């Protein structure tokens, strides 16, 4: 009676496996275990939400709020909540935004499921429930869209898109931020009468250069880009050459010679005087025609020779590096320009125009700028962000890649539209599911009437990260709708928030409709895969 | 959710509990499967101090081996409380235990509840009680047939050894139980009957002693070795240095009141001393021919051995608590505490004492008595374990002799009331039952659970157990219309089935009785157990 | 239906992460600030004294300003490398008051 | 570093969240317990035994949490037990369960410990009404009552096989050991068991079963009237507080000293003589010297007795203790024995003394009981204590609660009648405590092998409309009414169930941090 | 005799290897009996590397965990071979193996020998298969109906 | 394959119990251990035995 029988199973598989099976645990145990990190996207939830530092093994420290960026870096053995890091991380890369939304509401409906399941309902039919309930979610969503625009071109029509995204992360700064993005985004876009057929838009138009030192303030917008390199053989014309022509050449400038090894074989001392000048007339005739087309600025992306870079002092002719392949053909779509791996001689049809360069420091370190004025420019432009440090720096970036993500998915689609946003759309959404419940009678009711409950967390953690009681202000929003103006009730944070009402219009604060149908699809399958796991195993180390 | 309660913990519930009262009872039915039957194998157990025990009783294994499983532990338990009452029924409740819980784990799997399953096993029961007042057979002990408890002996004595020494315990037993027997109908087996182990000659030579024996002898040389009559004095008081009471001592003035101090010694010595003497001056007619023999149940000093040697009077010193008692059965007289009142009528009579010194150690015997009410048997053996083998073959034959006089019923053996249970438990209507639905399946689980005990008979002979109980189903058959009842056992030297009420083979009635019933509590509380932990402070 | 034994619990994140949140955790991060602060509270004036400061090389660095006092010593701590990168902002774009 | 303290601590909300998860995991081991359907539980203990009960009091007892919330759930196991004695898994299922249902907020919420436990005040209060309304009163003086009230707490146990056989066996037992208000106690209740045997065979019989045979061959085993008399004293001779130290200067003087020891003893033997008792009884050991002059005048010698078997045997033939033997009188010694006699089994001797039955002093009785094992009879023993209290809540209780999970679900139906109407901010936690009182109805369904949505769907309907004795069925899973069910509970136990279980709730919700290993 | 041999050699004799195949085939089928069916469990393979696979297929489950039991190997090597011809049956074969031991076992604890009980199954399987014949339902295929590829897709 | 079941449910027992049985030629081992201390004695048989 000392020692256990150890179970015949003990010899069966392997002591390093693992397992968590109905019966034998999880069933809202493995709910509780996600709560820890539930609890931690909650107080980075909204405006007034909390960054959280996370330290790497390799030393790197990145503080932002947003879920799929904190939940990347994080090494996390619960299996379990990797459904959740994975279904985060498909918001950032396809739309790329609601990262947050994604996160909370997948972690509300396991636990709105806690209940579900001390009732005896079993996860085959809580399963059911929440695909009903999300298909009548997502039909709803159309008719409660005010926001309805067919311009997605002027600027003041991007204050209700592009500025309700930045007002969350980095709340310090509003017309600042917006307007860094706004800018950015009309110069990438063609100017025209009317352009039809979903003109193509990508999230590699717009570029963060950050800088160290200085206010956000004191930065702008930049049309071309700002890389820091160190010029060579000449200082800058300025405008005196006016628009100058691009040679942007893939290979570098040099002799050509064969992939093979080769060397130089010499049978006679004749060969020998005539070797020096050679190879000093070979390169100067490639190099001649290129000053005769005019082109006043040569880009090779490899290293390039000292003997070429002899001849090209001397007329004028800047040179640049440039050793990464993907900023090459950055450039390349300031001036309007094909890249060249051939020599030969510039063509006038292949050669873009820059109205001027000039090498000055930002922060203290020569950077060379690529800004074009009165020139024609195709999907490229650049922020340059100006920051004490460098840790803060880093989130606005990302909230810089929130906001251009947000014009991707209005352009892409036919459009995003817009929704009410601080918490007026979620408290609708439960009036909605509710009734639903009530219309078609079964044992789905349970799972109908859990799956509207969910939704109270987004619009009370507005109230939570306020400083507000969720038994006052919550309660008295819902009496707010009965009953168009009953419609854009929501949530206030303020110290005028003790009436609970303040008028979305007025500050114009919207949501994107496409981003919705997309959260609420991964966050609803993401708990349903979590409630479809009957067994886990798992594994040594 | 226990590692949450304990840092350390080891818990098994569900399947993986429901394997562990299975698997357990498994291992420990198979140890003592070889076991049952007169033919079973011959185990020998060897711990590390050296000693070697040699025995056919499952009662011994589960002693002797420790066991780790707490299933078995249960299990252990249950079959050593059986051989405490009953005196028999060790193995073969570790056989009913283990295979109950295989026979019901066939439905478990199935996914019949356990509830409904251990339910079935009590209603299944209650009818083996019914059946066995029709089962039994009664006999009278008017008769006083010695015949009838020769074979009935001869059952629990052909399974511990071979017919060997068979033939010679079979009358010694019958005739220890013969005087327990009395008018009075009391019987009493612990002072009835003892086992005194001696190694002399061969564990054959064992024979039956109609009186007393005692491990103690004469000291002195002088005092009559074999005595014609002798009359047993018991004397529970004991001559030696006492406890003297702290130790105050003698204070002297003068050498020579130190010796006159030292006579003081022998002053409470002799004064009881004194009685012994009176006592003899009415028994002295005839004194050559007869005798006087001293029984004392504590040590007595060496000074006052030499008092009785000059007056041929036997002592004997540091003899056992429980043989003051049976000196009123063997002799006849009365125990005397105190030597102040003496009287002929308490002093015994025996008409032969002897006594065989063998070795160092001297024993005294004691025979021929008038109206013995007491007897003993004196074990006889080659070795160590010969003693302990021969001893627990005897006991266990003791009390299988004994439970029968008790009451005036009888069961026949070699599986006769296991095969009868069977075919009543199958063909009985289930409306006459109060099992219904699903409990119906659990009876089934229960006769056929009986029906392994005859198999395991058979497989310790190698005939194949399925073949011969083929023959004895058909037998029952025509056995009914034939209007004649006669019980089916199983003769395992042939392969063939046999008769127990011809051929002598029977089994007590409390044995049986209190089996069944103590080996369905513990497979029902074994099924209704579905999770295992352990905990405690340590 | 287990595999064998007993199944200890699995820690969400990984052994060895050190996390904490409420009130404590600010405080605990102010405090790191703070703590660098005491070092370079003398140094502010023109009176103020330089720091001595060796690292694991035995190469010795004197400096007044708080840049280069904090490009020294290694920060672990995360709330005290905010105090560093202040300092060297301060540097490259001006290069005065990197102390203040 | 700073005193003893930091290491880890846990502060915030997941201090409360680590004391309800801990919690939570103490009812979902015995979770399977509750029930007539109910398993059985094997613990293994570090002295190598065997406990295996499906009791959530001996199961609980014995298993070693180390946990400082969990820990307070152990505590009410003996709660239960002590004050009554039955309901002890009800009360940890369901304090398990109210410290989960009813506080699930702060983690969501956000609400005050206190404000939680103001509401859990007026809802004990509210619930002990309930339990009060639908409670029948039921005649204490009904025999066939009492038979039907024994068996709820049988229903549950392996007993229920012979529980037309066990109603026998715990109302005799009650019913000797109450004194005429009606204050009976489990002190003078044996417990003592017999190895193997038929379960039909034990009955309860009147006196003290002794182990321990006859001292002398002489002594009659089989005596008509006896008489007994308790001495504490030793009958060997007593050496004193002080040495005697006796110095001997003539030989005569110490053969004197050997001869009064006799004498002295005999002295003693011989004022016990005068009131001629044939059985008597010594705490202490006894000299065989002794005995004699006990045995020629019919005196009985037994061996010594503990201190526990002597209060039983005062009772039972009204016998006095008399420890000084000059002191003993005829009004002291013990009459009306109806029989003595000794049986043979083959572990001890047993002797056994019987009442001749015909207020007084309240009359002790043993209860014998026939297993087919050692721990068997260790699970009857615990069946019988749960059993035979069962019968003292109604004599002092008259009131009579529903059963079958009737009481927790008539409780749930009127708290979410009037958590409505309380409005304010304390309807939250007013309401929360409905759901937990409708978990412990909930468990014979899953034990059952029904389904709780449906059953309990109609449950909750049928209550308000048909009456408030509607239960579920443990055996068929059905819906049926208490009044043909024919079992019931005492509301003692019903009321120990609600008042333990959220008193003991309020003691982990003021939790703040949890700090261990400061010092011993 | 085995140790003479070589002294790090074990081995179990008789009954000692017999209750090896019964326990660990009831063992692997009490894992993956849970899958059987449209109703039945889903698994979730976690290795050391923190890659998940959710499958209810034996195929996958037996080669990403390695079995130490060598009486569970030909179980899942006969599983890994059902399923390269037929792509389907893991499942099946797994529950058929562990349940003809079981079964079969209840007869040598009677006095059976294996010999025997290997012939009823070949006797048995060969009916079988000429019942197989006359149970199938023979299809015309060329209409090419979508109505009757969507239902044994489906299934 | 790697390892062993070696020989399951033997937990019943002390890990110090081992079991012989006159199957699996125990018997004749038994009989063999007897050859080990038999030629010593038969050596010394005799009035020629050697001490
Ligand atoms: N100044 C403000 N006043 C009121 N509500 C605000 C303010 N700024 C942001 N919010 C609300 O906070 C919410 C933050 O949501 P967010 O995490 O940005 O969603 P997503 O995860 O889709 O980016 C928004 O829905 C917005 O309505
Ligand atoms: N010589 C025999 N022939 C047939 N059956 C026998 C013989 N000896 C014993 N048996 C049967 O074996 C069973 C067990 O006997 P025994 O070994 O004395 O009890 P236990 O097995 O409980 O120790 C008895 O029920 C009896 O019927
Ligand atoms: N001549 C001065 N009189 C008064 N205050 C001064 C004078 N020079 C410097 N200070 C003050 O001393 C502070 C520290 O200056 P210093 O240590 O020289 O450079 P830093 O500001 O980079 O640390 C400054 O904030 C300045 O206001
Ligand atoms: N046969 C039954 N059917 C339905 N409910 C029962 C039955 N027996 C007991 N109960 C319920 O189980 C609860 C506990 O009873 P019991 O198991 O006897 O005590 P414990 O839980 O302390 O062992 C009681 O409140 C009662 O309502
Ligand atoms: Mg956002
Ligand atoms: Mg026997
Ligand atoms: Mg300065
Ligand atoms: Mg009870
Ligand atoms: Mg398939």
């Amino acid at each position: 009676s000392l020692r256990l029988p150890q179970n015949p199973n003990a010899g069966l598989f392997k002591q390093g496996y693992n397992s968590y099976s109905n019966a034998d645990g999880q069933i809202i145990k493995s709910i509780a275990a996600i709560r820890e990190l539930h609890q931690m996207c909650l107080t980075s939830m909204g405006p007034c939400g909390r960054n959280k530092i996370i330290v790497n093994h390799l030393g790197k420290i990145i503080i932002t709020n947003d879920a799929a960026t904190m939940l990347r870096e994080l090494d996390i053995v619960h299996p379990a909540v990797k459904v959740l890091v994975m279904a985060t991380e498909q918001q950032k890369i396809d739309m790329g935004d609601g990262t947050n939304l994604v996160m909370i509401l997948a972690g509300e409906l396991l636990n709105v499921s806690e209940k579900l399941i001390s009732m005896g309902l079993s996860a085959v039919e809580i399963i059911q429930g929440y695909n009903m309930a999300r298909k009548f979610t997502l039909k709803e969503l159309d008719e409660m869209v005010v926001g309805e625009i067919t311009d997605k071109n002027d600027k003041n029509e991007l204050l209700k898109m592009i500025k309700p995204v930045i007002s969350s992360k980095k709340y310090g700064s509003e017309d600042i931020l917006s307007e860094l993005v706004s800018e950015a985004v009309s110069h990438v876009l063609p100017v025209a009468q009317q352009a039809g057929e979903i003109p193509y838009f990508n999230v590699d138009s717009i570029r963060v250069v950050k800088i160290m030192g200085g206010s956000l303030s004191n930065s702008t917008v930049i049309k071309g880009m700002v890389f820091n390199r160190e010029p060579e053989g000449h200082v800058k014309s300025l405008s005196e050459d006016k628009k100058h022509k691009v040679a942007v050449f893939t290979c570098p400038l040099d002799i050509a010679n064969t992939e093979t090894k080769g060397t130089v074989l010499l049978h006679n001392a004749q060969e020998m005087l005539d070797f020096s000048k050679g190879e000093e007339k070979q390169i100067d005739a490639m190099m001649k025609e290129i000053a005769d087309m005019g082109v006043e600025c040569i880009v090779a992306g490899a290293g390039v020779g000292e003997l070429a870079l002899h001849y090209l002092n001397r007329y004028g002719i800047l040179v640049l590096k440039v050793p990464s392949k993907f900023e090459l053909r950055r450039l390349c779509r300031v001036c309007g320009a094909t890249p060249l791996p051939r020599l030969g001689a510039p063509t006038p049809e292949e050669l873009g125009l820059v109205e001027t360069v000039k090498t000055m420091e930002i922060g203290g370190d020569r950077v060379t700028v690529f800004k074009q004025e009165q020139g024609e420019i195709s999907r490229t432009s650049t922020i340059i962000l100006r920051g004490a440090t460098q840790n803060n720096l880093d989130d606005i970036e990302r909230a810089i890649d929130d906001g251009v993500a947000a014009v991707k998915g209005l352009m892409k689609p036919s459009g995003g539209k817009l929704l009410p946003g601080a918490g007026a759309t979620e408290i609708e959404l439960i009036s909605r599911i509710t009734k639903y419940g009530e219309r078609t009678p079964g044992l789905l009711q349970l799972a109908i009437k859990q799956f509207a409950v969910a939704f109270e967390v987004v619009p009370r953690t507005l109230a939570e990260t306020a400083g507000l009681d969720v038994n006052e202000v919550l309660p008295n929003l819902y009496a707010a709708h009965n009953v168009t103006d009953h419609l854009y009730k929501g949530v206030d944070i303020d110290g005028e928030s003790d009436e609970g009402v303040k008028d979305i219009r007025e500050e114009n604060i919207y949501d994107m409709l496409a981003t919705k149908k997309f959260a609420i699809n991964v966050a609803t399958e993401a708990a349903t895969t979590v409630l479809s796991i009957d067994q886990i195993i798992m594994a040594k180390k | 959710s226990l590692q949450l309660l304990n840092p350390k913990a080891e818990s098994l519930r569900r399947d993986a509990a429901l394997k562990v009262n299975v698997t357990s009872a498994e291992g420990l039915q198979s140890v003592l499967e070889t076991n049952l039957g007169p033919k079973g194998t011959l185990k020998m157990l060897v711990d590390g101090a050296g000693n070697i025990k040699l025995t056919k009783d499952g009662k011994v294994l589960l002693t002797e081996m420790q066991i780790q499983s707490p299933t078995a532990v249960l299990i252990a338990r249950a079959a050593a409380a059986q051989d405490e009452i009953t005196g028999d029924g060790t193995t073969t409740v570790v056989c009913l235990v283990g295979e109950l819980l295989r026979q019901a784990h066939r439905f478990i799997q199935e996914g019949v509840h356990p509830r409904i399953i251990t339910d079935g096993f009590e209603i299944a029961r209650k009818e083996s009680m019914k059946f066995l007042d029709e089962f039994k057979i009664s006999k009278t002990n008017l008769s006083n047939d010695r015949e009838f408890l020769l074979q009935v002996a001869r059952s629990s004595l052909l399974t511990k050894v071979d017919a060997d020494l068979t033939e010679v315990l079979t009358p010694i037993v019958t005739d220890a139980v013969l005087s327990v027997y009395d008018a009075q109908a009391d019987n009493l087996d612990l002072h009835m009957v003892e086992i005194m182990q001696m190694q002399h000659l061969s564990p054959k030579d064992t024979t039956f002693i109609k009186g007393l024996v005692l491990d103690h002898g004469g000291r002195h040389p002088d005092m009559p070795t074999r005595v014609k009559n002798a009359y047993v004095l018991i004397l529970n008081v004991s001559l030696e240095y006492e406890k003297t009471e702290v130790n105050s001592g003698f204070f002297y003035s003068s050498a020579d009141q130190r010796d006159k101090l030292a006579a003081s010694e022998r002053k409470f010595v002799d004064a009881k001393l004194k009685k012994i003497i009176d006592l003899k001056n009415e028994v002295c007619g005839m004194d050559p021919d007869k005798g006087f023999v001293i029984i004392n149940q504590k040590g007595i000093d060496p000074m006052s051995l030499d008092v009785f040697a000059k007056h041929n009077i036997l002592a004997l010193r540091r003899a056992k608590r429980r043989n003051m008692e049976r000196l009123q059965l063997v002799t006849g007289g009365e125990a005397q505490n105190s030597v102040e009142d003496l009287s002929p009528q308490i002093l015994g009579f025996s008409g032969l004492v002897y006594q065989e010194t063998i070795g160092e150690e001297k024993f005294t015997y004691v025979t021929e008595n008038t109206d013995p009410k007491s007897c003993t048997i004196l074990i006889k053996g080659s070795t160590h374990y010969a003693l302990a083998q021969t001893k627990d073959a005897v006991r266990d034959g003791l009390r299988a002799v004994a439970n029968v006089l008790k009451d005036k019923n009888i069961i026949p053996g070699a599986g006769a009331f296991y095969i009868a249970l069977s075919r009543y438990l199958r063909s009985a209507n289930m409306n006459k039952l109060g099992a219904k639905g699903k409990t119906k399946t659990g009876i089934e689980a229960f006769a056929e659970a009986l029906l392994v005990i005859p198999k395991t008979l058979v497989k310790n002979s190698g005939f194949d157990p399925l073949d011969v109980l083929a023959m004895v189903e058909d037998e029952l058959d025509d056995a009914q219309d034939s209007d004649e009842t006669r019980y089916v056992g199983v003769d395992l030297n042939i392969g063939d089935s046999c008769d127990p009420t011809i051929e002598g083979i029977w089994d007590s009635y409390r044995v049986l009785r209190n089996a069944i019933t103590g080996a369905t509590g513990i497979a029902s509380n074994l099924l209704l157990c579905d999770e295992l932990l352990r905990a405690g402070r340590s | 239906m287990n595999f064998g034994s007993q199944t200890p619990t699995i820690v969400v994140l990984k052994e060895g992460t050190d996390a904490s949140q409420g009130k404590g955790q600010i405080i605990s991060n102010i405090n790191a600030c703070v703590a660098v602060q005491e070092a370079l509270k003398p140094t502010l004036g023109p009176l103020g004294s330089d720091i001595l400061i060796v690292t694991s090389n035995q190469k010795t660095t004197i400096s007044n300003d708080g840049a280069t006092i904090l490009k020294l010593l290694d920060v672990v701590h995360p709330a005290a490398k905010t105090l560093v990168d202040i300092s060297r902002a301060q540097d490259a774009e001006v290069g005065d008051g990197t102390t203040s | 570093v700073f005193m003893n303290a930091s290491q880890e601590r846990t502060t915030g909300r997941q201090a409360q969240i680590s004391n309800i998860t801990a919690a939570k995991a103490v009812a979902d081991v015995i979770r399977t317990c509750l029930g007539p359907k109910a398993m059985l539980k094997m613990l293994l203990d570090p002295m190598g035994g065997l406990v295996l009960t499906n009791d959530g009091h001996a199961i609980l007892r014995e298993i070693d949490v180390a946990h400082p919330a969990a820990k307070s759930m152990l505590e009410l196991s003996r709660t239960q037990d002590e004050e009554v004695g039955d309901g002890t898994t009800t009360v940890i299922i369901l304090a398990g369960e109210i410290l989960a249902q009813c506080a699930p907020y702060l983690i969501e919420k956000n609400i005050h410990p206190v404000i939680i436990i103001q509401a859990l005040k007026k809802a004990l209060t509210d619930a002990l009404e309930v339990i009060k309304q639908v409670s029948k009163p039921v005649d204490v003086e009904n025999d066939a009552a009492m038979k039907k009230l024994i068996q709820a707490s049988i229903g549950t146990k392996y007993v229920i096989h012979w529980s037309e056989k066990m109603c026998e066996l715990a109302l005799d037992a009650v019913k000797t050991v109450r004194k005429d208000f009606e204050i009976d106690i489990k002190r003078y209740v044996r417990v003592e068991k017999i190895p193997g045997g038929d379960v039909l065979d034990s009955r309860v019989l009147k006196g003290v079963l002794l182990n321990k045979d006859v001292v002398h061959p002489k002594m009659s085993r089989h005596i008509e009237n006896p008489r007994v008399v308790l001495l504490d004293c030793p009958l060997e001779y007593k050496k004193g507080e002080s040495q005697t130290n006796i110095e001997i200067e003539k030989e005569e003087d110490w053969n004197r000293i050997l001869q009064i020891e006799e004498e002295q003893v005999q002295l003693m033997c011989e004022q016990i003589l005068a009131v001629r008792p044939t059985l008597v009884i010594t705490e202490k050991g006894v000299s065989d010297l002794a005995q004699h002059y006990l045995l020629k005048g019919g005196c009985s010698v037994l061996r010594r007795v503990k201190k526990s078997d002597n209060n039983r045997i005062a009772r039972v033939t009204g016998a006095t203790i008399v420890n000084r033997v000059e002191d003993l009188k005829e009004s002291d010694v013990g009459t009306n024995c109806g029989l003595f006699k000794v049986e043979m089994i083959g572990d001890e001797y047993f002797s056994f003394l019987d009442n001749c039955k015909e207020s007084g002093l309240q009359k002790a009785c043993t209860i014998m009981l026939r297993g087919g094992s050692k721990d068997i009879l260790n699970e009857i023993d615990r069946n019988l204590q749960d059993a035979m209290a069962v019968a003292r809540n109604v004599m002092l209780s008259p009131s009579l609660s529903p059963g079958g999970g009737a009481t927790e679900m008539a409780v749930s139906v009127k708290l979410a009648e009037k958590a409505k109407q309380l409005e304010g901010i304390q309807q939250w936690p007013y309401q929360a405590v409905a759901d937990a009182m409708e978990c412990i109805p909930r468990t014979l369904i899953q034990n059952a092998g029904g389904d709780p949505i449906r059953l309990l769907s109609q449950l909750r309907a049928k209550h308000a409309q048909g009456n408030f004795t509607t239960g579920i069925d443990g055996d068929k899973g059905k819906i049926v009414d208490m009044v043909s069910y024919g079992i019931w509970e005492p509301e003692v136990i019903k009321q120990q169930s609600v008042k333990t279980a959220i008193e003991s709730a309020c003691l982990l919700l003021r939790v703040d941090d949890i700090v261990s290993g400061v010092r011993k």
